[PDB]
Formats: structure tokens, C-alpha cells, sequence
């Protein structure tokens, strides 16, 4: 019996902030 | 030093009365400041901190993300307690109880689980309340514990010494005796 | 600080720049009950007592680190590229259970309070280093999201023997060696 486990959700592209 | 940016996710299950009180977390972490979180008990996604923000807003606004994550909590938590955690509850490992001195004589208690237990010294049957000093739950890493509990001897060599312990692996008490050579 | 009889991670899931590299593991009650090796793709037990418990698709690992693979770039722009800072390990080593000469038994190398999760822990006999006997746990999570990392060296006791535990994380100065108080 394989285990069930949570999902990552995707994040949205552009939030702000810049590389640095 | 090199530079690191680190991601983690935590996908946490709380349980309570076996399974009668369930409640899921999962949080979204960069570096070690959780961003966003979805907590069973509010229903929708939160940001934590600012950056979280979008998140919060994107992934609420999907049907199939939202009730997917609705539905760990049955899915995930309560389901993994059946198959597994169940299971696991019922693991017992005895310990082993030994006695040196180091006055102070130490009742070394090892290699048991579950984590719950309950170490007495007794002086010539008489409980030691005074003079006792316990070091925190020390935990193994490969699922067993031991934990080692110190006491204060007496100048009389006459002295009989028991460490009791009792856990719930064991039906009765183990008693184990130390007196000097 | 949330209160509850028991505590699970279904899983813990974690990725970092550094390499860059990922982990998964599924903990109850602050034990591993078991991991995905992500680099040969299979669901392990550093235990195998526990693989009755149940198994798991390791695929599923795999999507979620390509997730969190996304999700870190995502993180770093929006945080303007604020790097890890680099805590201060706390070491410890003691023994499994009580030593006796020429009974078995274990060294156990206690690497606390660690992050980045980025860590070398060697064992040192005599000063030389030792590679048989030793094994390792994941990086097991902590609230505070920090983690913590146990190493351990299997041992028959003996008389003049000589242990340290060897620890480099770029929180110190320079790698910390703990000697083993017997
Ligand atoms: C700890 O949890 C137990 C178990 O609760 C039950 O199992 C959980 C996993 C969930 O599925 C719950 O929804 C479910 O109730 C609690 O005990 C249970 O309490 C309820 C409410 O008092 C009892 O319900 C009664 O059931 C009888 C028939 O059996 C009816 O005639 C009554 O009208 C009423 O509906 C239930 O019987 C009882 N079950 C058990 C296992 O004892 C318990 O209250 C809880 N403890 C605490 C401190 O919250
Ligand atoms: C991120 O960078 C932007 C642009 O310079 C700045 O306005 C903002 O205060 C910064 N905040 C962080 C650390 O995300
Ligand atoms: C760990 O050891 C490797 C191999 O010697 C080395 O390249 C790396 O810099 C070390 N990492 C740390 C944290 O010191
Ligand atoms: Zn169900």
C-alpha cells in the first residue's frame, strides 16, 4: 500500500522584488 | 562561504484523540521565514509574510488547487494515520536499565519507545525526591530514546539503590538494584 | 507553538541553490519513518523495520521537488536574492547504550540547530578518519525550520580507544571536533 502525501502547490510567476 | 537560498515545504498533520481532532499545515518556507500557509482549520490559503501574497491570491483563485488542498486533510493526515500511524502507536521497545556510580550514582534507562516514561530512585525503598537531577528525553534518532537520571549517594555503603521504571511497554515495573561492592 | 498528541510531516520537502539539491521524507512524532532517494529514484528506509508501515511512489517525490525547484527561483526574486544566513551547529556525541568491553554498540554524533541544510560529519578514530560502521539520518526538521542531523559509528569497545566526531558547516570559524566522553 503506497502512502499518500501533500502536494507543493506552484507558485505564481511575479511577485516583485529584483535580483541582486 | 558559498551561497545558499533555501526552499522548504511542510506538509504537517496534527492529530488529537486518535483521529477525532485532525488538523493540517502547510507551510511554504524561504530560508526559515514561513511565506504562506494553509491551515485546515481557516480553509483557504493565508500569506504569512508579504512575499506570500501572491500565492495566497493565485492559489485560492484555483478551484482544483483549493480543493485538492481541502482535501489532504482527509486524504493525506487522516488516511496516512489508518495505513501507518496507527501502526507505529502500537510500537513498544523495552528498556534496559543500568546502574554505575560516575557522590553520584546514574540510572542509565535505553533504547526504548514510545518516549513516555516515568524513572523513580529509591533509597533502601524509600523514593529519593531530593538530590535526583534528570537529563532532558534524549532522542536516538533511530526510533528509541534513553534518558539518564542521577543521584545524590548517601556516606553509608550499607545503602541499597533502585532505579523504577515504568513505560508503557512494560506490564510490571522494572526494578533493578545497585548496592556497593 | 500548535498542541496535539501526535505530529506528522507528510512529507518534509526540501530544496536548495546549493548544488542545487532536494530531500523527502515523510516523519512522525520527529522520527523518519522513511525517505525518497532522489538520485536513484527509489523510496528507502534508513530503517527497513518500517517498510511494513507502508510504501510510496517516489514519483510523487520527484514532482514536488521539481515544484519546489520553481517555486525557490520564484522565492529568491521576490525576496531580492536575500541569502541564507548561516547558523551556529551545536554538537554532541554520546554513546547508544552503556559501554562495555567487547559488546558492540554505537557512537552517536548529534549536529543540532543546522542551516543551510549543508553539512559534513566525519568520524575520527584516533585522530584518523573512519568510513566503516558509519551511517547517517536525513536532515530532520525542527520548528524553528532549522534542522538537526545524526551520524553514527557502529564500535567494538576496547581499551584505549579514541573518538571524535568531526563537524564543518560554514557557521563555524573553522569544523568543530567533539571528543567522546566515555
Ligand atoms: C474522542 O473521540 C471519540 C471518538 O469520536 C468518534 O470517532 C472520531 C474519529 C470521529 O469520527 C467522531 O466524529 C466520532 O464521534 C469521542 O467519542 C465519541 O463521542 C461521541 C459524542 O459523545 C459519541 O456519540 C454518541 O454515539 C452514540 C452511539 O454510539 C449515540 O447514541 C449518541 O447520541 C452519540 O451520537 C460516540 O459514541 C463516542 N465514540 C467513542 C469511540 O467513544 C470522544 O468524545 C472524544 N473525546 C474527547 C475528549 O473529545
Ligand atoms: C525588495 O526590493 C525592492 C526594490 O528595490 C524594494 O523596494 C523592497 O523594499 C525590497 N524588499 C524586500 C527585501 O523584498
Ligand atoms: C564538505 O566536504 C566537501 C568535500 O571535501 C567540500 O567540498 C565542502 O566544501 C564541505 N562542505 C562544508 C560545509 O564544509
Ligand atoms: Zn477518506
Amino acid at each position: 500500500m503506497n502512502l499518500p502525501s501533500t502536494k507543493v502547490s506552484w507558485a505564481a510567476v511575479g511577485g516583485g522584488g529584483s535580483l541582486v | 562561504s558559498p551561497e545558499d537560498f533555501v526552499f522548504q515545504f511542510k506538509g504537517m498533520c496534527y492529530f488529537t484523540n486518535g483521529t477525532e481532532r485532525v488538523r493540517l499545515v502547510t507551510r511554504y518556507i524561504y530560508n526559515r521565514e514561513e511565506y504562506a500557509r494553509f491551515d485546515s482549520d481557516v480553509g483557504v490559503y493565508r500569506a504569512v509574510t508579504p512575499q506570500g501574497r501572491p500565492d495566497a491570491e493565485y492559489w485560492n483563485s484555483q478551484k482544483e488547487v483549493l480543493e485538492g488542498t481541502r482535501a489532504e486533510l482527509d486524504t493525506v493526515c487522516r488516511h496516512n494515520y489508518e495505513v501507518a500511524f496507527r501502526g507505529i502507536l502500537q510500537r513498544r521497545v523495552e528498556p534496559t536499565v543500568t546502574i554505575s556510580p560516575s557522590n553520584l550514582l546514574v540510572c542509565s534507562v535505553t533504547d526504548f519507545y514510545p518516549g513516555q516514561i516515568k524513572v523513580r530512585w529509591f533509597r533502601n525503598d524509600q523514593e529519593e525526591t531530593a538530590g535526583v537531577v534528570s537529563t532532558p528525553l534524549i532522542r536516538n534518532g533511530d526510533w528509541t530514546f534513553q534518558i539518564l537520571v542521577m543521584l545524590e549517594m548517601t556516606p553509608q555503603r550499607g545503602d541499597v539503590y533502585t532505579c523504577h521504571v515504568e513505560h508503557p511497554s512494560l506490564q510490571s515495573p522494572i526494578t533493578v538494584e545497585w548496592r556497593a561492592q | 507553538d500548535i498542541v496535539a498528541d501526535h505530529v506528522a510531516s507528510c512529507g518534509v520537502n526540501l530544496y536548495q541553490f546549493y548544488g542545487p539539491s532536494g530531500q523527502y521524507t515523510h516523519e512522525f512524532d520527529g522520527d523518519e519513518q522513511f525517505y525518497v532517494d532522489l538520485e536513484r529514484k527509489e523510496t528507502a528506509w534508513r530503517w527497513p523495520e518500517f517498510s511494513k508501515f507502508g510504501g510510496f511512489d517516489p514519483q510523487g517525490a520527484l514532482r514536488n521537488m521539481a515544484v519546489a525547484k520553481h517555486n525557490l527561483n520564484i522565492m529568491i526574486k521576490r525576496y531580492n536574492s536575500t541569502a541564507a544566513t548561516n547558523e551556529v551547529p551545536e554538537v554532541t556525541v554520546f554513546s547508544k547504550s552503556p559501554v562495555t568491553l567487547g559488546q558492540p554498540n554505537t557512537l552517536i554524533c548529534l549536529v543540532d540547530n543546522i542551516f543551510p541544510p549543508v553539512v559534513n560529519i566525519t568520524w575520527l578514530s584516533n585522530g584518523q578518519s573512519v568510513t566503516e560502521g558509519v551511517s547517517e539520518t536525513s536532515f530532520l526538521s525542527k520548528s524553528d525550520h532549522s534542522f538537526f542531523k545524526i551520524s553514527y559509528l557502529t564500535f567494538l569497545p576496547s581499551a584505549d580507544e579514541i573518538y571524535d566526531c568531526k563537524v564543518e558547516h560554514w557557521g563555524l570559524d573553522q569544523p568543530l571536533l567533539k571528543h567522546w566522553e566515555p
